């Protein structure tokens, strides 16, 4: 008669921290006490220092406990878990935790609230309201709405999304494609991963709206092989959406057609570059294409192709459901909307912080992150991934805005934030940037393919203390060669962590 | 490796747009690796050259052409895990296992591989075994999880 709903996340981070064991321990304990529970496997709220974060539905709303280990579960029951009783691990009403409450979760609105594979949960929280509006608009109107919203590419290049769709719509071709770039290869990023594991229907809805906007009937999600959980969840969600008429040849009786499938990548960072991604989808080595031909005009199999990042596509439904002006009102300058920032690395309170553009790095580091995990001072923060610059403390007050970061050589990128404390060796960081480029180079460009390995060798000489002045000059020279002789940002932006490390921390390289 | 099943895997996929990577994944997923003897079968079905197919297999680090040990243990080497100790963990893993990266233990139980971010960047150092993730991995937890495998 009386059944208590308990939430135990199934996000791969929660799983990495023991969430399946927690869920089995809760089930075993309930059985041992003859109590009836329904264990809902939700996405994660994105407060990873509290995962596994168990929530209980009570009269006051959902209350949270974290982080929970299986050994804690009998004591949780003893303290009255099923009624939200107080325990050492109690966090209170989940939505009242300031880390979570002080966010602007436009895209991540459902993440951690819902069962990720439940259509009923999805639609009870505005799911498919954007698609239902889009089904009642002409294609050019959907393009115009995404344009008016101010949405820009959340993969990092921040190109205006609606203009991109306008090009695909205007192109003449019977076959057009939607391609979702889910390669999320950057260290410090997991917002795409979280959408795919914790709210897959939002990505499916966003790609379907894109298909309606430009006239595409086939979509592909290219997901990196390092994300087996995302791939399995997306495939289940596509099956579920298809069975319920949200995909297929007669979507909700509209007569519109859209088919979607997931493609697994194969360990190449450079397949996040949009044309190397297309080569991979077509079954070839992930070698960057010359880009006088835009993929929006000649992309997958030479057809007009929308290529967008997971977060870009996942933001389309709220833009349609709540309107362009609602979305455009957030942010600053030309950085309209919100971004799911990802706090990572040596961070005390890491996870997912969605905020309007204009928040500063210091606000995210201190007010949300709570400083380093070690307790030592922050020394350098890499923003925007392995190809981003390291930021010193003197830059922590620049507003997180595409134009303000670009002005000083910062990279917002996907919004990932990797914190290093005072123990970091910036010469070893510079060496790693070169090593990583040597590992991931698609091979088309000599400075990227071979110059990177020479940069490793020289950095080794610097780290061993051999002739620092001479060898730093050689590294500077090699960086200029990569800045000017790279056909994509792998080689072209490898100098960003190298030059920022060298410029901001010359003492780590043996210099004055 | 089951040559007959490989031919069927290829035949079921041979009309998929850009079928080569899904084919290579299904062969590796079911057989453990892509045997050299599968390349002519793949090449013929997709109207590709054998060198083309071999070049794809060689390009992508995920694909292996020889069986791995019983367990593939991937240790993240990328920046966020570095910031919380991935470098020392990688040194320890090689001492505890007695082999380097891209190598397999003498008892054939563990193949040690690097990976460059598992999307676990806020709870590193991160390790994946098969598809099971582990966060906050230090020398003690590493030895414990390797003990569990054996
Ligand atoms: O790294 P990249 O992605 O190479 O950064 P990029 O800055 O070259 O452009 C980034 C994104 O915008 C697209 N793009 C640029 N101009 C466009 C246009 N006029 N119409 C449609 N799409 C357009 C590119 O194809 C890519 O998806
Ligand atoms: C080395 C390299 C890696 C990249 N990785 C990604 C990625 O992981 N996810 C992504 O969305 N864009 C990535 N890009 C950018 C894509 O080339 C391109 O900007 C894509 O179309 C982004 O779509 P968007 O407009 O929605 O941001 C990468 C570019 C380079 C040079
Ligand atoms: S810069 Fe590097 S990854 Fe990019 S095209 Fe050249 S070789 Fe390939
Ligand atoms: S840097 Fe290791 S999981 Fe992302």
């Amino acid at each position: 008669i009386t059944i208590t709903t308990i939430f135990v996340p199934r996000d791969s981070t929660a799983l990495a921290l023991g969430a399946d064991d927690v869920a089995r321990a809760i089930a075993r304990e309930a059985a041992a006490r003859n109590e009836h529970v329904r264990i809902v496997r939700n996405g994660s709220r994105g407060m990873f220092w509290l995962e596994p974060l168990v929530e209980v539905q009570t009269g006051a709303g959902r209350v949270a406990y974290g982080p929970v280990s299986a050994a804690d579960v009998p004591g949780l029951f003893d303290a009255g878990l099923l009624q939200g009783g107080e325990h050492a691990l109690s966090q209170g009403v989940t939505e009242e935790i300031p880390f979570l409450k002080q966010q602007e979760r436009l895209t991540f609105a459902r993440v951690g609230i819902t069962d990720p594979l439940s259509l009923d949960d999805y639609r009870a929280h505005e799911g498919f309201a954007g698609l239902e509006r889009a089904l009642a608009m002409q294609p050019a109107e959907i393009v115009q709405e995404v344009t008016d919203s101010g949405l820009r590419g959340r993969g990092g290049a921040a190109f205006p999304t609606g203009i991109k769709w306008k090009t695909v719509l205007g192109a003449q071709s019977a076959v057009k494609y939607i391609v979702c770039n889910a390669d999320e290869g950057d260290s410090g990023t997991f917002s795409d991963r979280m959408v795919m594991e914790d709210d897959p229907f939002m990505l499916i809805e966003g790609m379907t709206i894109a298909a309606l906007a430009v006239g595409a009937e086939q979509g592909y999600i290219y997901c990196r092989s390092e994300y087996p959980h995302a791939i399995a969840v997306l495939e289940s969600a596509i099956g579920i959406a298809n069975a319920a008429g949200w995909l297929g040849d007669d979507i909700r009786g509209s007569g519109k057609r859209f088919h979607l499938e997931v493609r697994k990548g194969a360990g190449a960072y450079v397949c996040g570059e949009e044309t190397a991604l297309l080569e991979s989808l077509e079954g070839r080595r992930g070698v960057v294409r010359a880009k006088p031909p835009l993929p929006a005009l000649q992309g997958l199999f030479g057809k007009p192709t929308v290529i967008n990042n997971v977060i870009s596509l996942a933001t389309v439904p709220v833009i349609l459901a709540r309107g362009a002006q609602y979305y455009r009102d957030y942010g600053m300058g030309r950085s309209r909307g919100t971004l799911p920032f990802q706090l990572a690395g040596n961070i005390k309170q890491g996870g997912l912080v969605e905020k309007a553009f204009g928040v500063t790095l210091r606000e995210l580091l201190v007010d949300y992150g709570g400083g380093t995990r070690s307790g030592r001072a922050i020394r350098a923060v890499q923003v925007g991934g392995p190809l981003g610059a390291y930021l010193p403390e003197s830059r922590f007050d620049v507003p997180l805005d595409y134009e303000a970061y670009a002005a000083f050589g910062g990279v917002v990128g996907h919004g990932g934030i990797v914190v290093f404390d005072e123990t970091v060796d910036m010469a070893k960081q510079a060496r790693y940037a070169m090593e990583f480029c040597a590992i991931e180079s698609c091979g088309k460009c000599t400075p990227c393919r071979i110059g990177s390995t020479r940069g490793v060798e020289v950095m080794d000489r610097i780290i061993a203390g051999e002739q620092p002045v001479k060898h730093v000059a050689l590294v500077r020279d090699l960086c200029d060669t990569m800045l000017n002789g790279s056909l994509c940002a792998m080689g072209g932006m490898t100098p960003y962590p190298v030059l920022s490390a060298l410029n901001e921390f010359p003492e780590d390289f043996g210099l004055a | 490796a089951d040559a007959t099943r490989i031919a069927a895997i290829v035949a079921a996929r041979q009309d998929i747009p850009g079928a080569l990577l899904p084919i290579l994944h299904e062969i590796q997923d079911t057989q453990g690796y892509i045997p050299d003897a599968a390349v002519p079968v793949i090449a013929r079905a997709l109207n590709l050259s054998r060198a083309e197919v071999h070049g794809v297999i060689t390009f992508y680090h995920h694909f292996r052409q020889q069986p791995a040990g019983r367990h593939v243990v991937q240790v993240c080497r990328a920046e966020a895990c570095q910031s919380v100790g991935a470098e020392a963990l990688a040194e320890h893993a090689q001492r505890a296992l007695g082999c380097g990266f891209h190598e397999t233990t003498a008892d054939g139980q563990v193949t040690l591989e690097p990976v460059y971010c598992l999307g676990q960047c806020a709870c590193g150092p991160a390790v994946m075994v098969g598809e099971q993730l582990h966060g906050y991995v230090d020398a003690r937890r590493f030895d414990a999880l390797v003990r569990s495998l054996r």
